[PDB]
């Protein structure tokens, strides 16, 4: 009973793919819902159009920005911040779907995808998620990045929505 | 002949360090925040009628990675220690730079310049004298800066240059 949502990943407009996610809302319920929320647009914004702006090959694919669409800014469905629900899950690997913040309990829209284990991270960033389907795809992605998280081409979520 | 020297731009996020490397680099400033992972730079100078090239690391701002910013100092000859004027705790943050900065260099005298950066702003919360009496308690200098009117910023790059010559004549 676990929603899944979708992301339709561009490359400068063009299509790259699919990935989809399973959001442990059996787990993470709050955290879970924000980004099911997002991904569907329902509340009248979020993820459609915003990109990915920081990839660093190694470690993570990091979006969802759609407010500053600078790396900067983000809002949840709960208001511009909200706190950290628990830290029952571990980044144990890649796919893992994980809350970006500026410290404790500045949780907002941006999230990462990890492509590989992360674990410095348990305890300080919410996981809520894994890759279901396009780990493919988010490698791809991964090879736009670089040292600094700059990417080659401009990465988006073209399309997005809950999977049903 | 000309030397080379390595430069590292240390100090919390938010402060500056970018801003004043770009003005040093590219001689323009922006008001969007673009937050560092790292960015390296290299720049021919003339500092007191000697050309030097440096090589300026701008690091992020983070306290988590400690193995990256241990290499950061074993590596780099002297160090901007930037705080902002409108940012107390990037002041109380100061003496934890510093302390690392020995700690890994295993010396007392290790060449830096202590930064007040963004002293355009009329939001002051850190008063000059504070950071001068702090900065001659260290023996290094003061250098007030602002990337966005460019006050200092030669002056903060040109003046560490100056005290890694110093150290190296001991
Ligand atoms: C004082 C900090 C602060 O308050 N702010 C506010 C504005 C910034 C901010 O937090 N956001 C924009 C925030 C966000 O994106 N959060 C990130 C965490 C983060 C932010 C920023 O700005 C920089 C860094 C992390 C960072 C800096 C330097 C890093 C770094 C991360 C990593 C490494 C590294 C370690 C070991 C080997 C290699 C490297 C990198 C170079 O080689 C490839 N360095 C260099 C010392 C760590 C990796 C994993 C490589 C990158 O991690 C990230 O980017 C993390 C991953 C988890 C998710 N997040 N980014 C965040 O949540 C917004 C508002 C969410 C600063
Ligand atoms: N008014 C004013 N704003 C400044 C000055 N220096 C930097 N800023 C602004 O402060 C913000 C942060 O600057 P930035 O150089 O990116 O700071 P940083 O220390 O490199 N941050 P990080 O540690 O994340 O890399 C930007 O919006 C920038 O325009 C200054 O002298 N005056
Ligand atoms: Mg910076």
């Amino acid at each position: 009973v676990n929603p899944t949502v979708f992301f339709d990943i561009a490359v400068d407009g063009e299509p790259l793919g699919r990935v989809s996610f399973e959001l442990f809302a059996d787990k993470v319920p709050k955290t879970a819902e924000n980004f099911r929320a997002l991904s569907t647009g329902e509340k009248g914004f979020g993820y459609k159009g915003s990109s990915f702006h920081r990839i660093i090959p190694g470690f993570m694919c990091q979006g969802g920005d759609f407010t500053r669409h600078n790396g900067t800014g983000g809002k949840s469905i709960y208001g511009e911040k909200f706190e950290d629900e628990n830290f029952i899950l571990k980044h144990t690997g890649p796919g893992i779907l994980s809350m970006a913040n500026a410290g404790p309990n500045t949780n907002g829209s941006q999230f990462f995808i990890c492509t590989a284990k992360t674990e410095w991270l348990d305890g300080k960033h919410v996981v809520f998620g894994k890759v279901k389907e396009g780990m493919n795809i988010v490698e791809a992605m991964e090879r736009f990045g670089s040292r600094n998280g700059k990417t080659s081409k401009k990465i988006t979520i073209a399309d997005c929505g809950q999977l049903e | 002949s000309m030397t080379e020297y390595k430069l590292v731009v240390v100090g919390a996020c938010g402060v500056g360090k970018s801003a004043l490397t770009i003005q040093l680099i590219q001689n323009h400033f922006v008001d969007e925040y673009d937050p560092t992972i790292e960015d390296s730079y290299r720049k021919q100078v003339v500092i007191d009628g000697e050309t030097s090239l440096l090589d300026i690391l701008d690091t992020a701002g983070q306290e988590e990675y400690s193995a990256m910013r241990d290499q950061y100092m074993r590596t780099g000859e002297g160090f901007l220690l930037v705080f902002a004027i409108n940012n107390t705790k990037s002041f109380e943050d100061i003496h934890h730079y510093r302390e690392q900065i020995k700690r890994v260099k295993d010396s007392e005298d290790v060449p830096m310049v202590l930064v007040g950066n963004k002293s355009d702003l009329p939001s002051r919360t850190v008063d000059t004298k504070q950071a001068q009496d702090l900065a001659r308690s260290y023996g290094i200098p003061f250098i007030e800066t602002s990337a966005k009117t460019r006050q200092g910023v030669d002056d903060a790059f040109y003046t560490l240059v100056r005290e890694i010559r110093k150290h190296k004549e001991k």
